[PDB]
């Protein structure tokens, strides 16, 4: 394909390689998530803007749109956590085990 | 792993015994690979050296379970002088079982283990010989 | 008087059980309808009168 | 003679946290019944 | 490319203030002018202890406005559409949406402070 | 919970699975998935315990990682065809990525890591509105990608599933870890079925629906989270251990009762195209299933355990609670096979 | 695998093909059978409810009755309909395509060579 | 090396999510994925997106700063790692630096790289067009026949938000 294509989707499985081994902090692995959807929204948007499709150009910033539309969900997940731990860390969350 | 089966079913049986061998190891060694990264996945290891002795224990012994079923395999086609016969799978199968009987340190797993995988190579040498799917295409 | 307050499934609910009653024989109305309905079309549809 | 029953021997094999309690299930307590599981000191100095 | 000379520039003039205000005077310090401020005593505990902040919801709701704003910010384009019938009772639409979200956090108190 | 507040979440997960139902539109798939989750997300929360907050961080990081998935998908989908019509996928990377993200989606093994403490964590209610409503967008997305779907791949993760579901439900005493490895049996046994006939899919599906929400209706009526419980309701009623049997025995695969309709049927869309040995695979591991089922219909109603002193004050009030449709889907659920032709209407 | 002879017009539960067909008639056993179902779910209604079980709640019964059979009667003409579509599909391709589908000549069985295993 | 301007940033893109891909602490994260969205809207600028480049730096802005504030609020240690006080953080960072200047020489030195599809090495202007659009820009009229083209798509997307409100409201109220 192309060169920017590849940065692209290799920035979003580094992304994905980062969320997908945790270290020890609930809001750093959702800042991952949030990187992924910006190699998303970055390739769909370079996709439709090389390709003139101009009637798709509200897909991509709708995306973005859902994405903060959960992405606050996860912090609205986070403060709960918060308010039954001192802390946030994942190892501390395994009482769903038995 | 598309290439390991195909490579080790490339050669015809009971005629080279080190190629034959060796690529029965190489797919122990994969599925050896395969099973001690769940095995730390799941589980955590207490420590990255104790993580890595387990790794290598079960790469060690998936790959002289390959090994010697691939070597029993040859030298009992060679024997018998019998390409299309299961049974030379079957005495590699309770090869196997003793080995893994040797390496886990047990008798009745290792009889267990005899009986098991005899009947799985019987089976894969019969699959091969009618033609069996495991993965049958759809048709109708 | 047996038990010492009023149960609420003591008492026959009339518009309950009249709503149950229309509603079955309606159902059973538009079967037998439907029947007829299809079973002249067949012999409309195929002239096997 | 009549009927042999479930005691309480039988009812607490049953009880378990899981089906065969093995070497790491042993500190798995069974789970609740009901479904139930520093204010900041501030100095306003003189300065 | 002017875009990025401006920028280049911008920084360039922004990080010599700094290295003019740092390598020019003499330096003299101690282990006390390093100390952090608490109006003359010693700071109780850090500072990195977690606050008990109380417009969480005002801040997550920020972002949800925002995207709201996304929303409506093409506006001023779609004055050029044809179909203007849908263009407007759909901006509408929107307005009232936003205007929904702040009325239910209105009445099942959110706008308010916890605690 | 309000319950204008419940109702317009039951209204929104409705409405995100029906969008996801008509759509032609891959942005529109994802934005109904995306409304599947916000809806569903609240629903787990109802009681604001621990426990409900633990599964849902887990499901909604689980969820959140498939719906990335899925989006780099049909992102390359456009990039490598052009335009956005659900059919064929027009790129085996992207089969893929969308196969892995039903596979999340679903809870299908080895990525069913998830499913088990999410059902455990919940009331079972929300794991009824999981477990069933859960279970139709991505078998809907399924069937429309059927064309592009890799056998191996597919049929890999179906005797994965099974055979994991067989030995998860062998060892869990909590009747919500039964049903979600249960639900990854059927699952296996469900999406084994696909490449061949989807309509054996779709049948399969609608009588796992059945038999899960006819055996959540039980367990909501005698309000029992625990095996010990469930055995301790022969005191209370001699007819809820009558439908647990016959329900139970249902989902066993035992003849005449309606189980055995779907599954024997998937041999016979199996045994069509020449595959012999996975069908028999599937029924040992099916039998697996039947095993812990069998134990579990020991517990509650083969053999009366002894009771409690206080029961004789539940035996002074009858049931108030509101069983939705019960003995329609507990007839459905156990004598539906003289009537099996009617798969047909399924076509 | 039908569903391209529902693709030009979805989500019709009896086309107008479906009226063509002869539909089942009220004595089918499979509508008694279906009926017959209902009255077990009555019964069951009766039973876990601490009712009586054959006298209580007759309208419930007979409205369980009514449903089911409704509900079967049209599933039935449904599946009848997809039946006569898969049969005319199938004469309909059985006529198209002579070439991939011959005869056969079934030979007598004065010259078929058999051989016979003695049991013994 | 001039008019591989779009390859440059693609790389100071690359590199600030390796940055922030070790998840060394939510400030430094939000730094790092903010530089790397700072030259994503450098791409888009220099592709002719203005608006949705914009769009993506202000949305990113606010959330984040959104984060920011919860990172100060609730998910703080005593003693935050920046990205060399601690091991693993440093590792995975120089890991990933690596496999990024990996795949950058092996894409200056043969132009075509195969990582599962294959990739060439020139820039994306040599796809970029030869006509011209008149008197406006195409991608304005998208989002503009947003309102009136996107009838089903702006009815979901505002269900869907004002659901996240209502959603965001009742799980945070604790009784
Ligand atoms: C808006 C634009 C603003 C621009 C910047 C401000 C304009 C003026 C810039 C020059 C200011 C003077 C030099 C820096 C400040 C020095 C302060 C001071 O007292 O230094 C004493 C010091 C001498 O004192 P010292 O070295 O003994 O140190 C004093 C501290 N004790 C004793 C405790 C260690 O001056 C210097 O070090 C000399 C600096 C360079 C002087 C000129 C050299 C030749 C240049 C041609």
């Amino acid at each position: 394909m192309s060169l920017v294509y590849m940065n692209i989707m290799m920035a979003f499985t580094v992304s994905l390689t980062g969320l997908l081994m945790y270290r020890s902090h609930l809001m750093s692995s959702l800042l991952c998530l949030e990187g992924m959807m910006l190699s998303l929204f970055i390739l769909a948007t370079l996709m439709i803007l090389n390709s003139h499709f101009t009637l798709a150009s509200m897909m991509p910033i709708i995306l973005l749109v859902f994405a903060a539309c959960e992405a606050a969900l996860g912090l609205s997940l986070l403060v709960m956590v918060s308010n039954t731990y001192g802390t946030d860390y994942v190892q501390n969350l395994n009482l769903l085990q038995c | 792993a598309k290439t390991l089966l195909h490579q080790y079913w490339d050669i015809p049986e009971g005629t080279e015994c080190h190629r034959k061998t060796y690529a029965a190891t190489s797919i122990g060694g994969a599925s050896g690979l395969v099973v001690s990264a769940y095995s730390v996945a799941l589980k955590t290891p207490t420590s990255f050296l104790e993580g890595v002795a387990r790794t290598g224990r079960y790469t060690f012994t998936a790959a002289a379970i390959g090994a010697i079923f691939g070597l029993t395999s040859c030298i009992s086609a060679q024997v018998r002088e019998k390409p299309d016969d299961p049974l030379n799978y079957l005495i590699g199968g309770c090869a196997g079982g003793l080995t893994l009987g040797a390496r886990t340190r047990s008798y009745g797993i290792g009889a267990a283990a005899c009986a098991y995988m005899g009947l799985t190579a019987a089976l894969v040498k019969m699959g091969q010989l009618e033609g069996w799917k495991v993965f049958a295409e759809p048709k109708v | 008087k047996f038990y010492i307050q009023e149960p609420p499934h003591g008492s026959p609910n009339w518009l309950k059980v009249g709503l149950t009653l229309g509603t079955s024989a309606f159902l059973w109305i538009y079967l037998i309808k439907q029947h007829n309905e299809d079973v002249l079309e067949y012999k409309r549809r195929n002239g096997l009168e | 003679a009549r009927q042999w029953q479930p005691d309480v021997e039988w009812a607490e094999q049953y009880g378990g946290a899981v089906m065969y309690p093995t070497k790491e299930t042993a500190h798995w307590k069974p789970p609740p019944w009901n479904d139930v599981d520093s204010n900041l000191t501030l100095n306003f100095g003189p300065q | 490319m002017n875009l990025m000379i401006t920028l280049l520039t911008n920084f360039t003039l922004a990080t010599l203030l700094v290295t003019i205000a740092f390598w020019l005077p003499q330096l003299n310090v101690y282990s006390e002018k390093t100390s952090p401020y608490e109006c003359g005593f010693d700071p109780m505990g850090s500072a990195r202890l977690p606050f008990s902040m109380k417009f969480f919801l005002v801040a997550i709701t920020f972002l949800l406005f925002d995207l709201e704003i996304a929303l409506l910010l093409p506006l001023p384009w779609a004055s050029q559409t044809t179909n203007l019938n849908t263009m407007l009772t759909m901006a509408l639409l929107l307005i009232f949406l936003l205007a929904v979200s702040l009325a239910y956090e209105w009445t099942q108190k959110g706008l308010e402070w916890t605690e | 919970m309000n319950p204008i507040i419940l109702i317009i979440i039951l209204m929104t997960v409705m409405l995100g699975t029906i969008i996801v139902m008509i759509s032609t539109h891959w942005l529109l798939i994802w934005i109904g998935f995306e409304m599947n989750m916000l809806a569903i997300i609240p629903i787990m929360m109802k009681k604001h315990n621990p426990r409900a907050t633990e599964a849902s961080t887990k499901y909604f990081l689980t969820q959140s990682t498939a719906s990335m998935l899925l989006m780099m998908a049909i992102i390359i989908n456009l990039m490598f065809s052009g335009q956005w019509t659900v059919m064929k996928l027009f790129n085996p990377m992207a089969s893929m990525l969308m196969t892995m993200a039903l596979a999340m989606k679903l809870g299908m093994a080895p990525f069913h890591f998830w499913v088990p403490e999410v059902t455990q964590g919940i009331p079972l209610s929300s794991g009824l509105i999981l477990l069933t409503w859960q279970k139709l967008a991505p078998m809907s997305v399924l069937y429309q990608i059927l064309p592009s779907i890799n056998l191996d791949l597919i049929l890999t993760l179906s005797i994965l599933s099974i055979t994991i579901g067989g030995w998860g439900g062998l060892n869990q005493t909590q009747l919500r870890k039964i049903m979600a490895y249960s639900s990854i049996a059927h699952m296996g046994w469900m999406t084994a079925v696909l490449l061949y006939n989807p309509t054996m899919t779709l049948l399969n599906l609608i009588i796992y629906i059945i038999m899960t929400s006819t055996m959540f209706t039980l367990f909501m009526a005698n309000s029992t989270t625990t095996t010990l419980s469930l055995s301790h309701t022969w005191n209370k009623a001699p007819i809820m251990t009558i439908l647990v049997l016959i329900t139970l025995l249902s989902m066993g695969g035992l003849p005449p009762l309606s189980g055995f309709m779907p599954k024997w049927m998937i041999i016979q869309e199996m045994t069509k195209n020449d595959s012999i040995i996975l069908p028999t695979l599937m029924a040992i591991t099916a039998l697996l299933n039947l095993y812990f089922y069998m134990r579990l219909t020991y517990s509650t109603a083969l053999t009366m355990f002894p009771s409690t002193n206080n029961m004789k004050m539940k035996w002074q009030f009858p049931t108030t609670k509101r069983m939705t449709l019960l003995p329609t889907m507990t007839v459905l659920s156990t004598m539906l096979l003289p009537l099996t032709p009617i798969l047909s209407i399924l076509e | 695998m039908m569903t391209g002879r529902q693709a030009r017009a979805p989500l019709q539960f009896l086309p107008d093909e479906a009226r063509s067909l002869p539909p089942p008639k009220l004595t089918d056993p499979r509508l008694a059978y279906i009926g017959f179902l209902g009255y077990c779910s009555g019964l069951i209604d009766n039973a876990i409810r601490r009712r009586p079980v054959l006298s209580a709640g007759l309208h419930r019964q007979f409205l369980y009755i009514t449903s089911f059979v409704f509900v079967g009667y049209y599933l039935l003409k449904r599946q009848d309909y997809m039946y006569a579509v898969r049969d005319h599909d199938m004469f309909s391709y059985i006529k198209s395509h002579p070439e991939d589908f011959p005869e056969k000549d079934k030979k007598t069985y004065r010259e078929v060579f058999e051989e016979f295993h003695p049991v013994r | 090396m001039m008019t591989y301007i779009v390859f440059i940033l693609s790389i100071i893109f690359v590199m600030g999510f390796v940055g922030f891909s070790s998840k060394p602490s939510p400030i430094y994260g939000g730094l790092g994925l903010i530089v790397s969205g700072g030259v994503g809207c450098g791409i888009v600028l220099n592709f002719g997106g203005s608006f949705l480049g914009l769009m993506v730096f202000l949305i990113y802005l606010g959330g984040m700063m959104v984060v920011f504030g919860y990172t100060t609020a609730m998910a703080t240690e005593q003693y935050p790692e920046v990205w060399v006080s601690n091991k693993v953080v440093l590792g995975t960072f120089i890991t990933g630096l690596l496999m990024e200047f990996l795949m950058v020489y092996y894409v200056l030195k043969d132009k075509e790289v195969e990582i599962v599809f294959k990739f060439n090495g020139m820039g994306d202007w040599v796809i970029y067009d030869t006509g011209d659009s008149g008197f406006f820009s195409e991608e304005a009229m998208g989002i503009a026949a947003l309102y009136s083209y996107g009838t089903w798509l702006v009815i979901v997307t505002g269900w869907s938000l004002l659901i996240g409100v209502v959603v965001i409201m009742e799980i945070t109220r604790g009784n």
